[PDB]
């Protein structure tokens, strides 16, 4: 029927607020009960705004719910924000034996400066390749925040098959890594001049470049 | 206090089956709704199935409509969920809920049980080494843990007597059903004519181990 949105990620620093909005396609908000969830990695989500504006008993004063009908939009609030709420947020809204859930927004709690990622990109070993196989590993380390985009080139032109790329990782300093893999034939990989790997970091990428020994 | 303690679930084929199974504890069973609701893995939430507390209006989304089939046991207080015609789509951790019907929203979550779908079976890992490039003064160095089945894969160098700056990298999902994960170290550039650098794959669920030496070019 409707189709609540999220935006995909917010970030704010400690003790600041945030407002994390979940607009309604169509109809109005107030015409269901909306309802907040956080989810951590690895762990159960748990509700922490149901009926619009009620938490439940546990959920820190933190947290808060409302509506705003101008934008037709709900908002959760959480002020004086801590290092323990870096999570994803899901709205939710039932109509008509359907329940509507948002697309999530991962919520960044920034807590140290920005980093730019460290690049290195290796290209199929010899051994790999006198087996028929060839693959290119673009490792990405020392990001924050966690969240890149990577795209390959071969020559100058857009790669569109074959790429394989980890979602951003927590490393143990806070900082976030991830990896890039490109599969081609030892036959492609020797055929062109250059393999590039582009890391996209808070809109600036950094790029490396590897051939075929 | 409630409790939902979700059982069942495991690695599965497509076009195979599995029967989900969710006790509840700590509170009157019949008077509640129940619902099920997954999450693929790098995906957000998604409703799956909604049944009444007496079985008798149960909800389903079109993208599994027909496929799965809920149900429950007032007498073992369980929620079922069965899935049938099983597809790689359908991999994710699957949560039992306890609805609140009154108010739309789900006020208790289970712990979650996690279903994997896919056509691969059981594989060792082929390692290749990943021969040093610039990071100069710094180099890194690795080796590709390409093509395993299913997780987990444990890597160590120098026996684990080599730690510093060793990173391992998540492993990714290939579209063929295999894992592949790469783990790389960094050190001081002017030893690579004097140290040996071995990495130690292991991959209990085959049983396989790996030693691979990573040389210079």
């Amino acid at each position: 029927q409707f189709v609540l949105s999220q935006p995909n990620s917010v970030s704010t620093n400690l003790g600041s607020t945030v407002k994390l909005l979940c607009k309604r396609s169509t109809g109005n908000i107030g015409s269901n009960y909306v309802s907040w969830y956080q989810h951590h990695e690895g762990r159960s989500p748990t509700t922490m705004i149901y009926r619009d504006d009620q938490r439940p008993d546990g959920v820190p004063d933190r947290f808060s719910g409302s509506i705003d009908r101008s934008s037709n939009s709900a908002l959760l609030t959480i002020d004086n924000v801590q290092t323990e709420d870096e999570a994803a947020y899901f709205c939710h809204s039932y109509s008509t034996g359907m329940y509507i859930f948002g697309g999530g927004t991962k919520l960044t709690v920034l807590g140290q400066p920005k980093a730019a990622p460290s690049v290195t990109l290796f290209p199929p070993s010899s051994e790999e390749l006198q087996a028929n196989k060839a693959t290119l590993v673009c490792l990405i380390s020392d990001f924050y925040p966690g969240a890149v985009t990577v795209a390959w080139k071969a020559d100058s032109s857009p790669v569109k098959a074959g790429v394989e790329t980890t979602t951003p990782s927590k490393q143990s300093n806070n900082k976030y890594a991830a990896s890039s893999y490109l599969s081609l034939t030892p036959e492609q990989w020797k055929s062109h001049r250059s393999y590039s790997c582009q890391v996209t970091h808070e809109g600036s990428t950094v790029e490396k470049t590897v051939a075929p020994t | 206090e409630v409790q939902l303690v979700e059982s069942g679930g495991g690695l599965l084929q497509p076009g195979r089956s599995l029967k989900l199974s969710c006790v509840a504890s700590g509170f009157t069973f019949n008077n509640y709704w129940m619902s099920w609701i997954r999450q693929a893995p790098g995906k957000g939430l998604e409703w799956i199935a909604s049944i009444s507390n007496i079985g008798g209006t149960i909800y389903y989304p079109d993208s599994v409509k027909g496929r799965f089939t809920i149900s429950r046991d007032s007498a073992q207080n369980t929620l079922y969920l069965q899935m049938n015609s099983l597809r790689s789509e359908d991999t994710a951790t699957y949560y039992c809920t306890r609805d609140l019907r009154m108010s739309d929203y789900f006020d208790y979550w289970g712990q979650g049980t996690m279903v994997t779908v896919s056509s691969a079976s059981t594989k060792g890992p082929s390692v290749f080494p990943l021969a040093p490039s610039s990071k100069g003064g710094t180099a890194a160095l690795g080796c590709l843990v390409k093509d395993y089945f299913p997780e987990p894969v444990t890597v160590s160098w120098n026996s684990g007597a080599l730690t510093s700056g060793v990173h391992t990298f998540p492993a990714v999902l290939q579209s063929s059903g295999l894992y592949s994960l790469s783990s790389v170290v960094t050190v001081p550039s002017s030893s690579l004519g004097t140290q040996t650098y071995i990495c130690n794959v292991n991959h209990k669920p085959s049983n396989t181990k790996v030693d691979k030496k990573v040389e210079p070019k």
